[PDB]
DNA sequence: AAAACGCGGGGGACAGCGCGTACGTGCGTTTAAGCGGTGCTAGAGCTGTCTACGACCAATTGAGCGGCCTCGGCACCGGGATTCTGAT
DNA sequence: ATCAGAATCCCGGTGCCGAGGCCGCTCAATTGGTCGTAGACAGCTCTAGCACCGCTTAAACGCACGTACGCGCTGTCCCCCGCGTTTTAACCG
């Protein structure tokens, strides 16, 4: 199928059981699909734009920081 | 001794909608506005040259800098003045 | 506490470690003897490192 | 005039000024201010368009800050371009909820 | 006659939509403000537009929480607004330090 | 003497805010959340005051500490 | 340990990434750092969303719920 | 040693040099990278204490993300310190 | 080669608060890049001051202001109290 | 001009009670995926040469800032027309 | 289904303050030149993260079943609206 369908029911569970979730609707899954594809977008979007920037054709961990950094969450793990 | 993007307002009014002003408390705001997208797309620039092993702030900062702050609907027509601007500055 | 029976030997005789009260109050700056050394060299000025 | 000759209305030697003293990298390139003066100008272009029109769609000929209010929150990309900014005496938008209504 | 309960809140709501000016009374906002900065600092001081950029700030704050809050309690099918609605308005934005 | 900001300025900012119908205990918690709010504000512009080593805030500094909590007012300079 | 599953969403990465680029080659490191954000919005997010059914007297979370949460955000 | 006079266990030297080369200002005082250091140190003493003391509450010799995260958020100071931040590999309180 | 990272200074804090106890490549990474995240938090504020107040220098008072300013409270009284200690310090020698 | 009290009153909260869609929960399959292992070779990441680029410095001047001064335009009012609203 | 009674709304009248223009001369702009050195460019060695394939097996999919809860409906009774009236704090010279 389309990889977007690749984040199984099982993850969405899972993710959901962890923040505290008692219960799912079966209309839940489709949605968290679409929240994930836009931030992917989003974050996405800014590392590809540092890596054309940087005149380097590999995304990188750090540029991937960076971009989260400015969405306002800062990964700590990845710097260099 | 004030420093305000007071006249270019005006131009830019007075050139684009001749029969309007731009009051004083709407020119505050409209230099505050100025001020912060400069801070914004500058420290974005200084940003990504530091990234970058960069010391120099070029029109490709710039260009990455713009790119990055405005996200859609914004930053393809900018983009094209801009490097309309850059180019036949070289020009001339 | 070295320093203070270096000096005043009659711990019952307060009034010299009282007149020592600012000597070793000003004193703190240095703590340790490498530093000490390293003080009388900054006095010595001797183009030192 | 840098200005004249990049063809801009904004000030190009103020920007570059402004990247001096802000002291955002060792060196500025001769292009980056007029880039960044044309970015300047053109959102302040396209702001006080929206502005303008507002205050035509208020049959009212003067920009207040109402005005630049409905014309940075109205269109959907600046209401989240600016939506951690808050514009000084604009209102909100209009709004109503649905189930809010007498019926 | 006698108004049924609800038409004029929305005509207060239209009005004060369609209105820009500010609304905390602004002397009390002074005091208040005054009184607040005094347990931060003794033998402090303000000047007016500080003041009013204060006040302004806050009107923003609270008109925002109070879109979270409505828009809460009309998810929760609920047309009041309540003090558990504004906590979860808050707690969700992240602000309950 | 909290009282200052009244009931009736919290229902007005409701209404400004769409609200149709406001709970009573919506104004004593409404201003609990104000006097926090407060305090954020003021810690930063006091802040910057004493760093300017001034007495009285400047609407820069007012500006300044508001910038910090990513809420940027627009107006009072810039 | 880890939960959204690792290769599912380094081929949902890609194909997000295609679209912006062309050629466009990712790093392992990258993938992990891409994978743990995602996990670190999504739990929050869902903690939102229980938030928001408890609120509303409801054990089990629902699109209103998950879109309220959102719009308290503000990326909505 | 700048650090090793100063008896924090930070590089003051390096310090200064990053924010000679950083752009910050075209000149830096003497105490800024002091001060600076000092305060980097006190921070990481203050997480890695209570990373430790998670360790031991979980009767583990070797401080894991979990042990980190778990600090940081049940710690208030800090949970407020780094709210909107994620610590890899971490898990949920 | 030679790396840009907090290695043996976060090693040294942490045998000093915990003897015992240490810490690996992984974890050592992520006390690398919190540090260089408060710290290039704290410059960054002490430049934007400097520049408000239109002084081109920066100094243990700017990171006064600056750990002031970001630390939440009840570090940041210990925060200041050790940065002090260190620039008075400094400053003597 | 606004806040503050008070009264009756309508509307809606909150709780209870029922039913049925929807949910979680096994039961094992089929699926795909670590976690090895293959052979690349794109493209780093690094160095070294040399040019144009940019940073400073006088010397020259023309855009901007503050001060000053008019008068359109907005807020204001009363009075007049518009309007959405039950109420019976 | 209907029209009375408040609020909203249209116009235009007069008054005042700020916008927008003008003026001077301040200050930094704009040439013009020089020097140093940061980057572009070219070139090399070597990393590392493709593409896929084993293989085992945890995990996901599909289906079926039972029942806890979602949503609706009804009922009562607390708790606000929406005035009118009476204080009250504030209003800006």
């Amino acid at each position: 199928r389309d990889n977007i369908q690749g984040i199984t029911k099982p993850a969405i569970r899972r993710l959901a059981r962890r923040g505290g979730v008692k219960r799912i609707s079966g209309l839940i899954y489709e949605e968290t699909r679409g929240v994930l594809k836009v931030f992917l977008e989003n974050v996405i979007r800014d590392a590809v734009t540092y890596t054309e920037h940087a005149k380097r054709k590999t995304v990188t961990a750090m540029d991937v920081v960076y971009a989260l950094k400015r969405q306002g969450r800062t990964l700590y793990g990845f710097g260099g | 001794r004030k420093e305000s993007y007071a006249i270019y307002v005006y131009k830019v009014l007075k050139q684009v909608h001749p029969d309007t002003g731009i009051s004083s408390k709407a020119m505050s705001i409209m230099n505050s506005f100025v001020n912060d997208v400069f801070e914004r797309i500058a420290g974005e620039a200084s940003r990504l040259a530091h990234y970058n092993k960069r010391s120099t702030i070029t029109s490709r900062e710039i260009q990455t800098a713009v790119r990055l702050l405005l996200p859609g609907e914004l930053a393809k027509h900018a983009v094209s003045e801009g490097t309309k601007a850059v180019t036949k500055y070289t020009s001339a | 506490g070295e320093i203070l029976e270096h000096i005043c030997y009659d711990v019952n005789d307060w009034q010299m470690l009282e007149m020592l009260k600012p000597c070793v109050e000003d004193g703190f700056v240095i703590q340790d003897r490498e530093t000490a050394l390293d003080f009388i060299g900054r006095r010595g000025t001797a183009l030192g490192i | 005039t840098r200005s004249s000759r990049a063809g801009l209305q904004f000030p190009v030697g103020r920007v570059h000024r402004l990247l001096r003293k802000g002291n955002y990298a060792e060196r500025v390139g001769a292009g980056a201010p007029v880039y960044l003066a044309a970015v300047l100008e053109y959102l302040t272009a396209e702001i006080l368009e929206l502005a303008g029109n507002a205050a035509r769609d208020n049959k009212k000929t003067r920009i207040i800050p109402r005005h630049l209010q409905l014309a940075v929150r109205n269109d959907e990309e600046l209401n989240k371009l600016l939506g951690r900014v808050t514009i000084a005496q604009g209102g909100v938008l209009p709004n109503i909820q649905s189930v809010l209504l007498p019926k | 006659h006698r108004y049924r309960p609800g038409t004029v809140a929305l005509r207060e709501i239209r009005r004060y939509q369609k209105s820009t000016e500010l609304l905390i009374r602004k002397l009390p906002f002074q005091r208040l403000v005054r009184e607040i900065a005094q347990d931060f600092k003794t033998d402090l001081r303000f000047q007016s537009s500080a003041v009013m950029a204060l006040q302004e700030a806050s009107e923003a704050y609270l008109v925002a929480l109070f879109e979270d809050t409505n828009l809460c309690a009309i998810h929760a099918k609920r047309v009041t607004i309540m003090p558990k609605d504004i906590q979860l308005a808050r707690r969700i934005r992240g602000e309950r330090a």
